[PDB]
RNA sequence: AGGGGAUCGAAGAUGAUCAGAUACCGUCGUAGUCUUAACCAUAAACUAUGCCGACUAGGGAUCGGGUGGUGUUUUUUUAAUGACCCACUCGGCACCUUACGAGAAAUCAAAGUCUUUGGGUUCUGGGGGGAGUAUGGUCGCAAGGCUGAAACUUAAAGGAAUUG
């Protein structure tokens, strides 16, 4: 229709589009504070997490990776960060 | 096969059109009728103008039929065309839409009653 | 600027909602875009009528600028709305061309059909696809009750309404016969409604 | 000049598919340019269904049917009915019917 | 784009790509090979005296039909017999 | 690749006003297309443009008021003299009234009527009618 | 005489419309040559060649006449009609009707200094048609119509005093030389120019006013 | 002819003319 | 772009806008460093030191954290290879593929994906020798390259 | 357009679309002028008094002009809120 | 060069057809078709559309991957979990409609952004024949490949569409 605000674009259309084709260039990754009842200490997680963890206490398996952002496990809880 | 051709259809298209007061649905009078509203020059050809005259004037009363409209259909088209109420139907008897319609009023400054309800997501 | 009496009441809304105008077509096209609300699970988009009713404002203070209401066009093709048309020409001038469009009716101007239109409206682009292209020869505004699906080429005035419910083509033709008799005069004040229903405007079997 | 789009075959983004026979006359054609024809029939004629169900010694019949699948050359496909020569402007239609 | 090279530094290509499509003219290739001076009968020359070695009738292509009473001469500069046409109505009552 | 970026910038601009839009992006927004814009916002064939400034070297957006039917570069940019300026104008300008053809010079990047009242030369960037 | 069948031809025969500038204003589609032939009297028309251009039959050829007819006044308006017709008359007769519905105004500008009237083209333009492409150049004063045979006498009824014209293309072919000089012809309005940047009230069109006595029923 | 058998003619021909020119040499 | 390949493929990573460190972390510049350190005397490429930091912890980048960047770290602590990994890698690649060769005689696509392992390094090399990061007349011998990527 | 001493030569000044700003042709056949009426109380309008658009041939043929009267109408108040700047 | 060698099958044998038939059709049938070690480097090797890059128009499928759903389905009827559906997204093979545009047109979303002529870059062509010929050089075991004329001849050859 030969005219759009191409500044303020609406967040529906931003989050509808490519993370590289956004008007500011971004990611859509995320970190995660991640608690396991094996350990007492805090664990940040990439979303994608790429490579299984290990605890800095304890031998424990809290992610799982896949080809995209990785599977948590089930008895693990977590939070967004 | 007794197809009616080009001439007897276009000539059944004029007279009906012309005289349709003039007309009437018996084939036997309609036919002494072609004589006086035109030269037909045979008779066996006028035959074939009536027929087909009485054949479309027995389609008419059954309803009017496309393509063919005479002088008192138009009036009764002009009777239709004057229909006219004292008041119409939309009114302020009581905008029943979304948050949008209440930026038609608030945005360049307009005052209207609105009822706004909005639509499910 | 608008006078405060043109308020979308719920009464007319209602009139909306019985016509089923808001519910459309199952796919939108890129011109048809902001006048959808958003989508249903079931898969039927909606189109909001305030846009609707705002555009049809705007077709009809176009219909009433031109002092003459008999160079002004209706068009028709399908049964689905022929009644509509036929009664949108029986309250103003407005001449009509129900059923067959008979192209050259706007160029060709030894045709008996041969009109001498300053302004259009049609039904849908779609179904009246010949009149459009007629219409873009002699420099004819065209007001268009397009569908989200429908192609809206050589259109200038788009009003988004259902083709699908019976009643949706004959309300919003019957709503644009409403406005421009308001516009144009022999009217009285926009306090009570219309004496009948608007089941005159809809197509009837048979 | 160029007849068809695709020029009259399945081919883009290969370059070579297979070699496959016609079943009429034997011609050596790319399996996606062969003209293929699902021959789905039943065994007994349907003028012989009565006599072969008077002869049969089961209360029910299965009644079957063999398969095949006709892979036609061009010429043998337009000699033998199963295509025909369309309008230009048919050309474009690709529905079966 | 355009298929040809566009670059402020892309002289030497263009000077290499005229100067050899120019090797598919006829007369650039007829003036640099000197097919003139080697390969015809008349030596850079627009006249050459002959002398007459006997006069031949020569049936014209179809659609004319005429025996044109051509002439076949010797030319004297190089030695190249010739085949020669004479104008108008005959002459050869005017040359032997 | 993009071997030239203000040539990305003006035919993206050229399909926009042949398109007829009122904005265009460009990417990825250099300094010499922003100098290139400035001499023809100065002279109004376009709007006020917005640049978009990322750590990627950014994007602008172009607003085009119509006035802009031809906005076309040069490549590469040749070495223009003096006498040579007004060989290039009968050329490439469709009239002798008005057009620009747009050059980077050491005094600056401007068109060919300011470089010729300063009586200074240049490379030719692009030209605008 | 000659009873008008469109609204355009009642305003003209009423005299409500004094001059074509006003059709071109609207963009006034025209359907009918009197229109053209009683709001421009001074019209001088113009054969440009005939082509005898036949069907191959069952008899054999059947032949029909094209006939190219150029016409303008030398005041900036010209008009190209092509018709092909089974005598040479009749597509003479009728060549010179359909030049009267394609009259367009041509642009007439200035090369340098903007002194007296005007004599060239206000700028260069392009015309298309097939694969002739006729470039007009605009030329200074006393350059002359530098241009083909058939393309001088278009623009000499165009009333261009001095012009260039670079036609490429199979330029032979003599209806799309002068269909691609009438188009670039008309684009030159279509360009634009600085000049005319101003906005404009947009005036309102003839038909829309006078409505209360065009086509009265 | 079709490019294919004018080639052949062509390639019969050049294989007689290098025999003949290899039993000359 | 692809340079060796027919693929259009834009599958990167872009890092935000914010240049400065993030109000979730909570290491430090002088912290983070010896977790640098003691990874790459683990022996790991910096591919994955910066696999392991943005994963094991919340350290997103070397740059976006500190005022310098892993390899840049590790060449200012000391702990800098010989040749870059980028064509370690590559010459891993290619003695892998040198070695199924010879087992492999007639794995043509093998033996044509070869030659553009080394042309990939090669082009490689051919940047590190003018940026002086290898050494000047380094050539490829592409005998004794295990040498080299063990 | 004028000479150097005033006096304005032209046959007629071009028209420009009100979407693109393009100059309408003589034979544009598809390019169409619009004409709205402007309204006064109680429903009511008035002769005479138009707010006047030109649109272009081409934006015509784009399918586009339904969103151009939409802008035209947004910026001038013959439409208070149809067409979104933001997409 | 060696192994293998079932079918099909150049050559060849015939038997028919036909005026002839050493071609089509029939039955055999050698090389070949298979492999391994070497050669050749040609194809209507074609998407007859170089490669890289940007932009312009919409749509709906589909391949592969990824994101989101208080969506469905599977032993337990939201608890151990893949496929499917919808909304997207990147890359691909492409397709359909319209062409603003382009083209001689067929057609083309690229053959568009090309007389309002310049994104970068490589190769090729200059009327048809002669002729991809002769000669020379090089490569090859050879067949042949790559490069590659001229003399002479001709006013047309050719492309796309229209009617008969």
């Amino acid at each position: 229709v030969l005219v759009q605000d191409l500044l303020h674009p609406t967040a529906a259309s931003e989050a509808r589009k490519h993370k590289l084709k956004t008007l500011v260039q971004g990611p859509r990754s995320y970190f995660l504070d991640v608690k396991c009842p094996g350990c007492l200490n805090i664990t940040t997680v990439f979303s994608h997490a790429q490579t299984a963890v290990t605890c800095e206490s304890c031998s424990t398996i809290l992610c799982t990776p896949t080809g995209g952002k990785a599977k948590l496990s089930e008895g693990t809880s977590f939070r967004r960060k | 096969g007794r197809v009616r051709t080009k001439t007897v259809k276009r000539a059944s298209k004029a007279l009906i059109e012309r005289y349709y007061p003039k007309l009437t649905l018996d084939f036997q009078t309609n036919k002494r009728l072609c004589d006086e509203i035109a030269t037909i020059q045979s008779k066996r050809l006028r035959n074939k103008i009536a027929g087909y005259t009485t054949h479309l004037m027995k389609r008419i009363q059954k309803g009017p039929v496309r393509g063919i409209s005479f002088k008192l259909q138009e009036e009764e088209r002009e009777r239709k065309d004057q229909y006219v109420p004292e008041v119409s139907a939309l009114d302020l008897s009581r905008l029943n839409v979304d948050n949008q319609t209440s930026d038609l009023v608030k945005s360049l400054g307009l005052k209207l009653p609105l009822s706004v309800i909005n639509v499910s997501a | 600027s608008l006078p405060a009496t043109f308020d979308l009441t719920p009464e007319d809304a209602q009139l909306l909602l019985a016509a089923n105008t808001h519910l459309g077509a199952r796919n939108v096209q890129v011109h048809q875009e902001p006048y959808v609300f958003n989508a249903r699970p079931d898969g039927v988009h909606v189109i909001n009528v305030g846009k609707t009713w705002e555009k049809l404002v705007l077709a009809a203070r176009i219909i009433a600028a031109i002092p003459n209401p008999e160079d002004v066009v209706a068009i028709s093709s399908r049964t689905f709305g022929q009644r509509a048309v036929l009664k949108f020409a029986a309250h103003t001038g407005a001449t009509p061309i129900a059923g067959r469009f008979t192209p050259g009716s706007f160029t060709n101007y030894i045709t008996r059909s041969f009109k001498e239109p300053r302004l259009v409206i049609v039904t849908d682009p779609r179904s009246d696809a010949q009149a459009i292209k007629e219409a873009s020869y002699v420099n004819i505004p065209v007001i268009a009750l397009t569908d989200l699906d429908s192609p809206s080429e050589f259109v200038d005035v788009a009003i988004p309404c259902n083709n699908r419910g019976k009643h949706s083509i004959g309300l919003i033709w019957y709503l644009l016969a409403r406005e421009v008799l308001r516009l144009r005069g022999a009217l009285v004040d926009r306090t009570q409604p219309w004496s009948i229903m608007p089941d005159l405007y809809f197509y009837r079997d048979p | 000049p160029k007849k068809r789009a695709s020029n009259g075959r399945n081919k883009k983004g290969r370059g070579h598919v297979k070699p496959v026979r016609c079943v009429n006359c034997s011609k050596s054609i790319p399996k996606d340019k062969a003209i293929k024809r699902m021959a789905i029939r039943n065994i007994v004629e349907a003028a012989a269904v009565r006599d072969l169900s008077e002869a049969s010694v089961y209360p029910e019949y299965a009644l079957p049917k063999t398969y095949n699948k006709l892979h036609y050359c061009v010429s043998c496909a337009i000699h033998a009915r199963i295509v025909r020569v369309r309008s230009r402007e048919d050309r474009k239609n690709r529905a079966p019917p | 784009g355009k298929g040809k090279p566009r670059g402020l530094n892309s002289a030497r290509k263009l000077r290499v790509h005229r100067r050899n499509n120019r090797w598919a003219e006829n007369n650039y290739k007829k003036r640099l090979l000197g097919t003139a001076f080697k390969s015809s009968p008349f030596g850079g020359s627009s006249h050459a005296k002959g002398i007459v070695l006997e006069k031949l009738g020569i049936e014209s292509k179809q659609p004319n039909s005429a025996i044109r009473k051509c002439v076949r001469v010797q030319l004297i500069k190089n030695g190249k017999k010739v085949t020669a046409f004479v104008p108008n109505d005959g002459c050869l009552n005017f040359v032997d | 690749t993009r071997s030239s970026v203000l040539a990305d910038a003006l035919n993206a601009i050229n399909n926009a006003e042949k398109t007829g839009k009122r904005q265009v992006l460009i990417r990825p927004s250099s300094k010499v297309i922003i100098k290139f814009l400035q001499v023809m916002q100065k002279h109004g064939y376009i709007g006020e443009f917005e640049y978009i400034d990322d750590h990627r070297s950014g994007k602008i957006v172009v607003q085009l008021n119509g006035r802009l039917n031809k906005c076309g570069v040069i490549s590469p940019r040749f070495n223009v003299k003096i006498g040579d300026i007004e060989k290039w104008t009968a050329n490439l300008l469709p009239a002798r009234q008005f057009g620009y053809v747009i050059l980077t010079t050491s005094a600056g990047i401007m068109d060919h009527e300011e470089a010729r009242r300063k009586h200074v030369s240049g490379k030719i960037l692009g030209f605008v009618y | 005489g000659w009873v008008p069948v469109t609204k355009l031809g009642r305003l003209v025969k009423a005299g409500k419309i004094t001059t074509i500038e006003e059709i071109f204003l609207h963009s006034l589609p025209v359907k009918e040559f009197q229109i053209i032939d009683t709001l421009l009297p001074g019209l001088q028309d113009e054969v440009m060649n005939i082509k005898p251009v036949q069907k191959q039959t069952r008899a054999g050829q059947r032949t029909r006449f094209k006939a190219v007819v150029v016409v303008g006044d030398s005041n900036g308006h010209v008009g190209l009609g092509i018709k092909t017709a089974k005598e040479v008359a009749g597509a003479i007769r009728a060549g010179i009707i359909i030049a009267k519905l394609s009259v367009i105004p041509i642009r007439r500008g200035y090369w340098g200094t903007n002194l007296g009237q005007p004599h060239s083209l206000a700028t260069k333009t392009t015309g298309k048609c097939g694969s002739v492409t006729v470039r007009l150049i605009p030329a200074p004063r006393g350059s002359g119509i530098v241009a083909s045979p058939a393309v001088k006498k278009l623009l000499q009824l165009a009333g261009v005093e001095d012009v260039y014209t670079q036609s490429n293309g199979k330029t032979r072919t003599l209806e799309n030389t002068l269909k691609a000089a009438f188009v670039a012809i008309g684009n030159t309005y279509g360009f634009l120019t600085p000049n005319l940047w101003a906005e404009q009230p947009l005036p309102v069109s003839p038909l829309d006013i006078y409505s209360d006595e065009a086509s009265a029923q | 002819m079709r490019a294919k058998w004018r080639k052949k003619r062509t390639r019969r021909l050049k294989r007689k003319r290098r025999k003949v020119r290899a039993r000359s040499k | 772009g692809r340079m060796h390949s027919a693929g259009k493929g834009i599958s990167s990573s872009a890092i935000p806008y914010s240049r400065n460190a993030p109000a979730w972390f909570k290491l430090s510049s002088e912290s983070v460093i010896e977790q640098i350190v003691k990874y790459a005397r683990k022996g790991l490429t910096p591919s994955q030191i910066g696999v392991l930091l943005r994963d094991a912890h919340g350290v997103t980048q070397a740059r976006v954290i500190t005022g310098n960047k892993i390899m840049r770290i590790l060449k200012s602590n000391g702990l800098a290879p010989e040749i870059p990994e980028d064509l370690y890698y590559l010459i891993k690649k290619a003695v892998s593929v040198r070695k199924h060769l010879e087992r492999n005689r007639k794995d043509k696509d093998a033996k044509f994906r070869l030659i553009l392992i080394e042309s990939r390094i090669h082009r490689l090399a051919r940047y590190y020798r003018t940026v002086a990061v290898l050494p000047p007349n380094w050539k490829y011998e592409s005998a004794t390259a295990s040498a080299l990527v063990n | 357009m004028e000479n150097d001493k005033g006096q304005l030569v032209e046959l007629y000044v071009p028209r420009k679309c009100s979407a693109t700003n393009r100059i309408i042709k003589a034979d544009d056949h598809a390019s169409v002028q619009i004409n709205v009426a402007k309204v006064d109380e109680e429903g009511r309008a008035i002769p005479g008094e138009y707010v006047t658009y030109a649109l272009s041939g081409y934006v015509r043929s784009r399918g586009e002009s339904d969103d151009s009267l939409n802008r035209l109408a947004q910026n001038d108040g013959l439409l208070k809120n149809v067409w979104s700047y933001s997409r």
